């Protein structure tokens, strides 16, 4: 099943030699 | 004679002035007390005459107007007189976390929620009425739905998300 908008979902933080 | 005297804030005037007729009616007619506007100290004016009965009617009639003063509506304060144990219990938003500049604004975002509802949904919860301020938050109702209310509101201003408090507030009130 699939959350509506009412669902709380925060968006996420991106962060040898030669010789 | 008994004096009581209510103040009343600059914005809380013109209401006073829309909704004087409800306040001034219940009181006359079956309190039996004697109330004016004293508009030169900004005063509800109220004191006891030839025929009250019931005295601490009064004390009532002071938290009626009390709880107009405070924002809540005419006919909560209609049911405080009718009922006799109601009582009202206020807090600021900073008095149970310390909240700055935009964290203050989402917390009375999450208080009202959208439309207000969330609000609004509490209170059909807890059988109270809860008036927010800029940041202070009012509550009228009896003593346990007052804890729950106020139960409620620090859980939505701690983080939690109004729908798991609206759900966890909604299963609860079956006690």
């Amino acid at each position: 099943h699939r959350p509506g908008p009412l669902k709380q979902q925060n968006k996420a933080h991106k962060g040898l030699s030669r010789v | 004679e008994e004096t009581r005297k209510i103040p009343v804030p600059a914005n809380r005037y013109t209401p006073l002035k829309e909704n004087w007729m409800k306040i001034f009616t219940p009181i006359v007619e079956h309190l039996g007390l004697q109330i004016r506007f004293n508009l030169k100290s900004r005063n509800v004016e109220i004191r006891t005459c030839k025929e009250t009965k019931d005295v601490s009617a009064l004390t009532k009639a002071a938290d009626f107007v009390k709880a107009f003063i405070l924002g809540f509506q005419v006919e909560d304060a209609l049911a405080l007189i009718r009922l006799d144990d109601l009582f009202l219990e206020s807090f600021e938003i900073t008095d149970v976390k310390p909240l700055k500049g935009d964290h203050l604004s989402r917390a009375i975002g999450r208080i009202a929620g959208k439309g207000g509802k969330t609000k609004f949904t509490i209170e059909n919860v807890t059988r109270t009425r809860i008036v927010l301020a800029d940041v202070k938050v009012h509550i009228l109702g009896s003593f346990q739905n007052i804890k729950m209310a106020r139960t409620a509101i620090c859980n939505l201003i701690l983080g939690n998300p109004p729908s798991k408090v609206y759900g966890n507030i909604r299963a609860v009130a079956s006690r």
